[PDB]
């Protein structure tokens, strides 16, 4: 519908918007369109309340598996409380703590997601745009944000195209659509319609954009979310965020976890009414070992070690916006890429120059750490005086501790490259520049197309003139008649026109805007200090001149991104560009950063070099790709997959938002895990349906970074590959981690299944199994996130997202019916020894329970007869837990070191070599300590301090479990097999 | 096809080694253990008392009768009888007269069948509250007969100097009359020292604890009242905040009319 702008006649625009296309709007009109149509800017995100930004956090796969729990565990209690005079009340201590745990950690993702964004809001240096308008026929300044519909507004070099502007005329006025489209280039901008995709006409200039050079004025034609940059970005909206892997994985393992409490739980529950318990008994413990099998610390330390993890990257200048994504950069095995300002820096700037018959080479990274050129010679000498004198360009003032190539620059495109050029060679350009007089100067017309000016030189002992031009190169060469090669200055015979031609070519092939530079000192004769040079009458030569080189321009790389782009290979991550802007161009740095490697080539290229047409070239022979957005439009998706599996390194040129938005889809139904990074508005649509989306955070557009999972404060991309390095760890840690706080569920659960169906009394007590699981486990689990890899992490292929998991079925079957076993007989085994050394033998033990527990008996028989009063008999019960509790926590420090690595022995890796996991084993024991000994401890928490012995009797079963898992590890090491 | 077979296999062979282990574990540990004495006597630090006919209540023992409904107090007496079919002359005969009047150390065993010596105490000796010449040990009247028994713990010595006493008196004395008045049987109320010490149920089978009787006497029909019934023993406790059975028991009692 915004279509109807850029083809209506001056007359049209006029009465549609009741405006003149000179003298502007009335004053009042647009105080009452400004009431109608709201202020010119994007409304933003409509912001989710802070009440509900806590709620979501409760939400989540461990965590609704913890409100489940909770659920059953009142239900369980309501029926307890009915079911006679029972004041055990174990499931209101369980449902509670669950319900605990769940909200402390949403609080602490609540805090987390908070500390993140105040970190990002807090660099956005939000300050009020401007914008010249004119109304009653006045040329004024009004903010941005004040301008109306139908408003005749004012650009030139410098200013930032305030709305949505259809232009009525203009003077050599270029401008910088790269948050829009994908184009690197100056984008012309004339008042003549050249398309009715007002996207691709001329005759408009775009909400966002900057006007780098020359000047126009236009109507405005859409203010804020109406605008193409608006829209672009609502375009976002209708982009859903699917969930990361890491929730899926959580997820697969809950379900695990979910099949077992229900496998568990009807089997004892058949079992419990076979031994003749009452139906409504057997519900209850149906119910308390479904709710058994859900771990209660687990979701506290996944959420503190993703929480170290992006503590890590945050140090890197790298900041996310939540927990998970700290995860998904080591699970991509793709890379969807923006290419200008992602990639590259866009910004101009001198790459090479043509002089003394040669190609140099000039360093184009931003913190300057490459190879420059050769600068010995005479003619780079005058070349270099060429450049800098013809130039109109100046920094702004104060910027001296600013780096040179991120200095601001009142000036033109080219001329702010070149002047960036000078003042990192030849140091202080402008003042060298005033050393020079300027005494006459045509600048850039559309009559000569060239720039000249004419100067008084250095010394008083040479007092002549020196004549200084720049222009396009074949329109420089034409004009002047020797070149400066070597000290000589010799004549331009054919084949220096022919080497020159040739040069222009190749870095016009090389996608880069070619300048030609020349010079000529005129004659204290003819034209003696003082003399009226008159550029109309054009009283000096402007012909027969010296030619001095050649310099051009790109928009270069980033410094860090082509090593980045090596690593993320090295790494089996594929990397894709996604770019809006030229083919050539878009190649070129392909080639620059390694995204086609040093010596592949295209089926164009195949053709071209063998001399053969594009329909006999072997489509497999290709290593790499190029496709622009149109020849994608008329594909098939099979023939996007036949070309995305057929060519390895992909380039796609001219494409679209939704484009790069179907390229990141292709990718991810392929299997794909996408990440995709980028710098602004057109990327911002495949930063939101990528598994993760990273947008640079200086370079970046709001859009961008909203639709983004993490932000590169700094704009480094090889912040990428560390991410992809935290990524693999913490998930590889978690593995850990997760197995070992899985490991004590079966210890922690078996007393109770064994209390049901023998009738003992009760080994292991609710109380306690709470302090193993949230505070004596705890330590020792979150170190776990400290290990070191086991291999060459950044040279393993990411992993196979449907094969390997964070939790298998093996992974479970092993921590919990094999070291989970072991650890319920060493339990078992200290609690027949805790009560056969204070009085009750094994065989006594079956079936005594209803005595042990009645309050009625207190002179119960033990197995040489002496009497117990029930008090009596449960402190043995406290006893009883605190020895099986023990023997729990002897074999978790065999559990926490064999936990330490899933391949390589310990002996390999090391015992003491973590750190901050030895640490944890010296917090454990000693919370240990602390609830045997203290005094008062059996009656505030319900542990005894046990006798001496207690301890060693799970030192064998804990040693048993180290050499077990040695074996099995070793098997798979020295076995592959 | 054939696969889970091998896996499975691995796990039933992995819980039959690890049970073997457990069972050797056992096994070993049920030689440390001596047939007649306990390693340790960790939480019997004094001996627990129990009353006999116990009746319990929300809050304990709480025993609620009326002298003119034997419905009410049949029961009681019919546990007291039951309790008591156990100190008969006919179930004594595997123990002896013991006159020693002090503690019963023997090392040796030289019972009959590898055993040792436990002393005789018969239902007699509890004379008026022994079920006879009254088979409702008291209740009938309103003066009712209340067995205290010390539990028993191995080669626990209550002390030297002379039986432990049984003195069984108000929690709160009505503020309108006098002091309980109990009567004990035997007469000061008191367990002989020739029973000290247990030497536990393998060592002498046919062991039976003393018991002394109370007969509370002067309790005010139709009134709740608490009666405490402490032992006064050197080695015995009776103030522990966590077990109110250790060296006493209280009860609840109402004699209704
Ligand atoms: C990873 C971090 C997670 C976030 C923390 C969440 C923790 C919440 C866990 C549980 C809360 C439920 C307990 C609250 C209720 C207190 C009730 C009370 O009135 O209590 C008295 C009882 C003693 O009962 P009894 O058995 O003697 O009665 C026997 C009664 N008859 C005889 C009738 C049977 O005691 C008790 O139940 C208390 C039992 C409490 C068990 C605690 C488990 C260990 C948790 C450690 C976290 C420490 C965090 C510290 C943070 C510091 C930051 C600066
Ligand atoms: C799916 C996996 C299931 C695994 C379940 C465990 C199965 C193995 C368990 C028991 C098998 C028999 C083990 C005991 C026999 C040991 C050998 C033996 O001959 O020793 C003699 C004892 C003593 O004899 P006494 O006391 O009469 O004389 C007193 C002796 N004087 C007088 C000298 C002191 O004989 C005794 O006590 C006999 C005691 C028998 C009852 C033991 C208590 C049962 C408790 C079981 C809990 C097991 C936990 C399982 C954890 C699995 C984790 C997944
Ligand atoms: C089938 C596996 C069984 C393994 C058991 C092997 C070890 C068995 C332990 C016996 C070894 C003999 O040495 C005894 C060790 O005890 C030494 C501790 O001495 C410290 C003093 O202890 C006092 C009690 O603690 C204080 C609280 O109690 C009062
Ligand atoms: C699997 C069976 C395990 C048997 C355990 C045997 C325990 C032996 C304990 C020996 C301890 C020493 O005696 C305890 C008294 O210590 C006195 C000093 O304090
Ligand atoms: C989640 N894994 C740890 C865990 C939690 C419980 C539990 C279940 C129901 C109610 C209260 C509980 F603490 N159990 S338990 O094996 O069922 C058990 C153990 C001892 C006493 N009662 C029950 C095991
Ligand atoms: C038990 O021995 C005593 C000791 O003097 C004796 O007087 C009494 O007759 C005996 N009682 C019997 C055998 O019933
Ligand atoms: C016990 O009963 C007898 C009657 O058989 C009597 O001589 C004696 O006084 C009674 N003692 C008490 C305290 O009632
Ligand atoms: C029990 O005593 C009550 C006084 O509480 C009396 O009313 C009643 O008659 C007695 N019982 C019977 C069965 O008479």
């Amino acid at each position: 519908m915004e279509i109807n702008d850029h083809q209506l006649s001056v007359a049209e625009l006029e009465q549609k918007y009741q405006t003149s296309a000179t003298k502007g709007l009335s004053a009042s009109l647009a105080a009452e369109l400004l009431l109608r149509d709201g202020p010119n800017a994007l409304r933003p995100p409509r912001g989710t309340p802070e009440y509900v930004k806590f709620a979501r956090q409760l939400a989540g796969g461990l965590q609704c598996l913890m409100w489940v729990a909770a659920a059953i565990c009142l239900i369980a209690f309501a029926i307890q409380a009915s079911e006679g005079d029972l004041t055990t009340d174990d499931n209101l201590y369980l449902a509670l703590a669950l319900i605990a745990v769940v909200v402390v950690t949403g609080c602490f993702g609540y805090y987390q997601e908070f500390k993140s964004t105040n970190i990002i809001a807090s660099f956005k240096n939000l300050v009020p745009q401007q914008a010249t308008v004119i109304r009653d026929g006045d040329k004024f300044q009004i903010n941005a944000d004040q301008l109306v519909v139908g408003d005749l507004v004012e650009m030139k070099g410098g200013d930032r195209v305030p709305a949505d502007i259809r232009i009525l005329q203009a003077q050599g006025c270029k401008v910088d659509n790269s948050s829009l489209t994908g184009e690197s280039e100056p984008q012309t901008r004339s008042p003549e319609c050249t398309h009715e995709s007002p996207l691709e006409t001329r005759n408009i200039a775009f909400f966002s954009t900057m006007c780098l050079e020359g000047t126009a004025q236009g109507l405005v034609v859409n203010t804020g979310d109406r605008t193409i940059i608006g829209r672009i970005a609502s375009l976002a909206s209708g982009v859903e965020n699917e969930k990361t892997p890491i929730a899926i994985e959580i997820e697969h393992f809950v379900d695990i976890i979910a099949g077992l409490a229900i496998l568990f739980g009807a089997t004892f529950f058949i079992v419990a009414m076979c031994i003749g318990y009452t139906f409504l008994r057997a519900m209850v413990f149906f119910m308390a070992i479904v709710v058994a099998y859900v771990p209660e610390g687990l979701l506290a330390t996944v959420t503190v070690c993703l929480s170290l993890t992006a503590k890590r990257l945050a140090s890197k200048n790298c900041v996310v916006k939540n927990l998970e994504a700290v995860e998904t950069l080591g699970s991509t095995s793709v890379i969807c890429s923006d290419k200008t300002g992602t990639l590259t820096q866009n910004r101009m700037t001198v790459s090479h120059l043509w002089f003394d018959n040669h190609i140099h080479s000039a360093d184009t990274t931003e913190d300057q750490s490459g190879q420059t050129f050769d600068q010995s010679s005479e003619t780079w000498r005058a070349l270099c005086r060429v450049l800098t004198l013809c130039n109109r360009a100046a920094f702004k003032s104060g910027q001296d501790a600013v780096p040179v190539p991120k200095r601001i620059v009142i000036g033109d495109a080219s001329e702010t490259a070149l002047l960036k050029f000078s003042e990192l060679t030849l140091g202080n350009a402008m003042g060298y520049r005033e050393r020079f007089p300027k005494v006459c100067e045509i600048p850039f017309n559309s009559t000569n197309k060239f720039q000249l000016s004419i100067h008084t030189l250095e010394d008083p002992r040479d007092p002549r003139h020196v004549l200084v031009m720049k222009g396009a190169p074949e329109r420089v060469l034409e004009r002047c008649s020797s070149i400066l090669i070597k000290g000589q200055e010799l004549p331009l015979d054919e084949q220096w026109r022919e080497a020159f031609q040739t040069a222009y070519l190749s870095l016009g092939g090389l996608g880069e805007r070619v300048l030609g530079f020349c010079q000529l000192y005129l004659s204290e004769k003819d034209y003696p200090p003082g003399y009226a040079f008159d550029v109309e009458a054009m009283n000096f030569p402007t012909s027969g001149l010296c030619f001095a080189g050649l310099v051009s321009m790109i928009d270069p790389p980033r410094a860090t991104v082509p090593d980045a782009v090596l690593k993320c290979r090295t790494a089996g991550i594929r990397v894709i560009m996604v770019t809006g802007d030229h083919p050539i161009t878009a190649k070129a740095i392909a080639a620059s950063v390694g995204i086609i490697s040093e010596g592949s080539e295209t089926v164009e290229d195949i053709a071209a070099r063998l001399r053969v047409p594009v329909d006999q070239v072997n489509r497999k022979d290709a290593r790499a790709c190029v496709i622009n957005g149109m020849q994608l439009k008329d594909m098939d998706p099979s023939e996007l997959v036949e070309a995305l599996r057929t060519h390895p390194e992909m380039v796609f040129a001219r494409t679209s938002p939704q484009q790069k938005l179907v390229i990141v889809e292709s990718c991810q139904r392929l299997g794909a895990i996408v990440a995709v990074t980028g710098d602004g508005v057109n990327d911002s649509p495949a930063l939101k349906k990528a598994d993760i989306g990273v947008a640079m955070g200086i370079a970046g557009s709001d859009a961008a970074k909203n639709a983004a999972d993490m932000i590169l404060l700094d704009d480094n991309f090889a912040s990428i590959v560390t991410g992809v390095e935290q990524g693999r760890l913490i998930f590889d840690n978690l593995k850990k981690s997760i197995a070992y706080t899985l490991t004590k569920n079966i210890p922690e659960l078996t007393p109770y299944l064994i209390y049901i169906t023998v009738s003992v009394p009760l080994p292991l007590g609710c109380i306690t199994i709470l302090f193993i699981e949230l505070c004596t486990d705890i330590f020792p689990s979150v170190s776990l996130a400290y290990e070191k890899a086991e291999s060459d992490i950044m040279h393993l292929r990411p992993r196979n997202p449907k094969r390997d998991r964070l939790v298998n079925e093996p992974l479970a079957a092993y921590s919990y019916f094999q070291i989970g076993a072991i650890q319920s007989f060493a339990g078992f085994t200290d609690y027949f020894t805790a009560m056969a050394q204070e009085g009750w033998f094994p065989l006594l033990c079956v079936g005594l329970r209803p005595q042990w527990e009645n309050h009625h008996l207190q002179d119960l028989q033990d197995s040489y007869g002496q009497e117990w009063t029930f008090g009596q008999r449960l402190y043995q019960q406290y006893t009883c837990y605190t020895v099986f509790f023990i023997s729990i926590e002897m074999c978790q420090i065999a559990d926490v070191l064999i936990r330490k690595t899933r391949r390589l022995s310990a002996f390999q890796q090391g015992f003491f070599r973590n750190r901050i996991l030895v640490i944890a084993i010296v917090f454990q024991v000693c919370i240990g300590c602390f609830l045997c000994y203290c005094p008062g401890m059996p009656n505030i928490f319900n542990f005894m301090p046990i006798r001496f012995q207690w301890w060693l009797v799970p030192m064998p079963f804990s040693l048993l479990i180290f050499v077990y898992d040695e074996i099995r590890k070793l098997g798979v090491r020295c076995c592959p097999g | 096809l054939s696969r889970w077979v091998w896996i499975s296999l691995y796990y039933v062979a992995f819980y039959v080694v690890m049970s073997g282990i457990f069972a050797l574990c056992i096994y070993v540990l049920m030689r440390t253990i001596d047939p007649y004495t306990p390693d340790y006597q960790d939480q019997l630090k004094s001996p627990g008392v129990t009353l006999r006919p116990d009746v319990y209540g929300e809050k304990g023992l709480d025993i609620s009768y009326n002298v003119s409904d034997s419905t009410t107090w049949a029961g009681l007496a019919h546990t007291l009888h039951r309790f008591l079919a156990g100190y008969s002359p006919a179930a004594q005969e595997g123990s002896i007269n013991c006159t020693s009047e002090k503690y019963f150390f023997q090392e040796s065993f030289l019972a009959p069948n590898h055993t040792k010596f436990s002393c005789k105490f018969t239902a007699d000796m509890l004379q008026n509250c022994s079920g006879r010449p009254d088979p409702t040990f008291g209740f009938a009247e309103g003066k009712p007969c209340f067995i205290i028994k010390m539990n028993r713990i191995v080669k626990f010595l209550p002390g030297n100097s002379t039986a432990p006493r049984v003195d069984c008196a108000f929690l709160d004395q009505p503020r309108d009359g006098p002091p309980l008045q109990v009567e004990y049987f035997p007469a000061n109320g008191t367990y002989s020292l020739h029973y000290f010490p247990y030497y536990g149920k393998k060592a002498q089978p046919h062991y039976s604890n003393p018991l002394v009787a109370a007969k509370l006497l002067n309790v005010p029909r139709n009134r709740d009242v608490v009666i405490v019934c402490k032992i006064l023993a050197e080695h015995v406790s009776f103030d522990n905040p966590h077990d109110p059975y250790e060296g006493k028991v209280e009860f609840k009692l109402k004699i209704q009319k």
